[PDB]
């Protein structure tokens, strides 16, 4: 099989920076009709791929002219003249000359931006869920950068471990930030043993840790 | 409307 | 434009058949490719069919497992995969000319499907920040992926964050979908989360109401 070697693995770029991605094939991609079937794709986080370039250099309809493709034989490059926030995602090359068709391993383009503190929100469990015998408490951190954030649960000031799960969004295609949820889950019986439920958030955008809290049954 | 380029050659008949 | 069929739960050793409906280009003029996306987000070519004459070509790895067909009267392409195993759980895409389909998720498992419970994340003074309020829906205890979540029948998209599901210690999945809105708005606007889980044929609409606290 023809191996497509893509580099770099990751691009960490600021808005306005040029970027370039290299694709090297292990054999020539020149086909016997004289065309070189080398395509470039972008898969933004959460979406299907979209083709940007075909036949090495030909942009698809709607693709911004900031993108250019070049190369021949075995060495190919995708260049972005100045990166915009919506360019994030994973770029792939893929060759259509040989069987099997093969793809490069992907280059992840991530955007570097200024630090942005999270907005922090907390949700007590719903009465519907409590009636079923479980209490989930949710702490939400919205639109922050960088992605590292420390979220600690405290129940009547006791630090919790072992009862929560976190999930982080993909980087946002418009403001290049992340959001994160932390869900503390207890049985109703355990929930009812305690009064103060708090989530404490530490992040480089905050001058000191932020706590959001409620007393059980006040809501 | 200029049709999109192929990703790869079609097979013969 | 390529529109693929919905997600599938299939038992180990059984088969799956998925479709890809094409519009807006000449279906019969381009190879129709099928591509598997691996967990690490690599892409792996399965094969193509050329709908102009029916010729297929395959990755040797999928020969004897994959069958590709194309209905030129309806501009629809089909892929069948037989003898499924754990390694066949993946998202599968069709691709042709400049277009890719949205993908079909196939989960290979013998476990029964289970629809989600949907609970409100109600806004309150504890979910306000700088004049905005957050609200959402907690979608809990379903199997397999995916659930889709829309807000107000797809009319509400700005500021929505539908988080990647987590795997619970039970083996069921859970996710939340949240939105940030003006806090001035909570008495007049209606926020309904629409949750669809195709494998269990579950559809839930839940109006999220504020708490008084």
């Amino acid at each position: 099989d023809v191996v497509m070697t893509q580099t770099p693995l990751t691009l960490s770029v600021t808005i306005g920076q040029p970027a370039s991605i290299s694709c090297k094939s292990s054999q020539s991609l020149l086909y016997s009709d004289g065309k070189t079937y080398l395509n470039w794709l972008l898969q933004r986080p959460g979406q299907s791929p979209k083709r940007l370039i075909s036949l090495v250099s030909e942009l698809d309809s709607g693709v911004p002219d900031r993108f250019t493709g070049s190369g021949s034989g075995t060495d190919f490059t995708l260049k972005i003249s100045r990166v915009e926030a919506e360019d994030l995602g994973v770029y792939y090359c893929w060759q259509g000359t040989h069987f099997p068709r093969t793809f490069g391993g992907g280059t992840k383009l991530e955007i570097k931006r200024t630090v942005a503190a999270p907005s922090v929100f907390i949700f007590p469990p719903s009465d519907e869920q409590l009636k079923s015998g479980t209490a989930s408490v949710v702490c939400l951190l919205n639109n922050f950068y960088p992605r590292e954030a420390k979220v600690q649960w405290k129940v009547d000031n006791a630090l919790q471990s072992g009862n929560s799960q976190e999930s982080v969004t993909e980087q946002d295609s418009k403001d290049s930030t992340y959001s994160l949820s932390s869900t503390l889950t207890l049985s109703k019986a355990d929930y009812e043993k305690h009064k103060v439920y708090a989530c404490e958030v530490t992040h480089q955008g905050l001058s000191s840790p932020v706590t959001k809290s409620f007393n059980r049954g006040e809501c | 409307p200029a049709p999109p380029n192929a990703n790869d050659p079609a097979p013969p008949n | 434009y390529l529109q693929q069929s919905g997600a599938e739960l299939v038992r180990s050793g059984a088969s799956v058949k998925m479709s890809c409906k094409a519009s807006g280009y000449t279906f019969t003029s381009y190879n129709m490719h099928w591509v598997k996306q691996t967990p690490g987000q690599g892409l792996e070519w399965i094969g193509y069919i050329y709908p102009g004459n029916g010729v297929t070509n395959f990755n040797q790895k999928f020969k004897g497992k994959a069958t590709l067909t194309a209905d030129t009267s309806s501009s629809t392409a089909y892929m069948q995969i037989s003898s499924l195993t754990s390694e066949d759980s993946a998202v599968y895409f069709c691709a042709s000319a400049a277009y890719w389909g949205q993908g079909t998720l196939v989960t290979v498992s013998s476990a029964s499907t289970k629809g989600p419970s949907v609970f409100p994340l109600a806004p309150s003074s504890k979910s306000t920040s700088g004049g905005t309020a957050a609200l959402g829906c907690l979608v809990k205890d379903y199997f397999p992926e995916p659930v889709t979540v829309s807000w107000n029948s797809g009319a509400l998209t700005s500021g929505v964050h539908t988080f990647p599901a987590v795997l619970q210690s039970s083996g069921l999945y859970s996710l939340s979908s949240v939105v940030t809105v003006p806090s001035s708005s909570l008495g007049t606007q209606t926020y309904i989360c629409n949750v669809n889980h195709k494998p269990s044929n579950t559809k839930v609409d839940k109006k999220v109401e504020p708490k008084s606290c």
